[PDB]
DNA sequence: CGAGTAGCACGTGCTACTC
DNA sequence: CGAGTAGCACGTGCTACTC
């Protein structure tokens, strides 16, 4: 009775972990329409995180050097005109 | 007998992968800030977190890029400026 | 031994694909 | 060729949490 009851319960917990590896299969570009195992998921997911946080970085980096030419940039415009 | 040989053999090659399975469950959480202090999250919240966690990854980096975007065609803006005020 | 059940991990089942 | 391997599904029993 609570038998064949866990045992659907234990397979329903298992088909979400199956939609959850979907969900993050189809987050990393590498894996979108293509095949892989449960292992290559996990893998290619925490590949792509640590190189998302480092190409991440270098596009704040690339913004707060243009952010420090600009504010100088603006000191001139400021200091200048029909003096 | 045989079978009983390839009865052992996929006892012990499928506990092998699920412990290697493990291994790359630990990796990803290890990835994920949200999960910093939670060595024990089961599977199925690394899956849902790793994936939410690389959505907002991934929106992060079109925010950024419309940033340097705008900051760029600012800077020519300011340089256009210059150009027009002359010296002194 | 309180009942219900999420999570886990083992042994085993299942089968497409390989050599 | 037809047996071996890969890789996911299943049944099950035990813990811990929550009511």
């Amino acid at each position: 009775d609570k038998r064949a009851h866990h045992n659907a319960l234990e397979r329903k917990r298992r088909d979400h972990i199956k939609d959850s590896f979907h969900s993050l299969r189809d987050s990393v570009p590498s894996l979108q329409g293509e095949k892989a195992s449960r292992a290559q998921i996990l893998d290619k997911a925490t590949e792509y995180i640590q190189y998302m946080r480092r190409k991440n970085h270098t596009h704040q980096q690339d913004i707060d050097d243009l952010k420090r030419q600009n504010a100088l940039l603006e000191q001139q415009v400021r200091a200048l005109g029909g003096c | 007998g045989h079978m009983n040989v390839k009865r052992r053999t996929h006892n012990v090659l499928e506990r092998q992968r699920r412990n290697e399975l493990k291994r790359s469950f630990f990796a990803l959480r290890d990835q994920i800030p949200e999960l910093e202090n939670n060595e024990k999250a089961p599977k199925v919240v690394i899956l849902k977190k790793a994936t939410a966690y690389i959505l907002s990854v991934q929106a992060e980096e079109q925010k950024l890029i419309s940033e340097e975007d705008l900051l760029r065609k600012r800077r020519e803006q300011l340089k256009h400026k210059l150009e027009q005020l002359g010296g002194c």
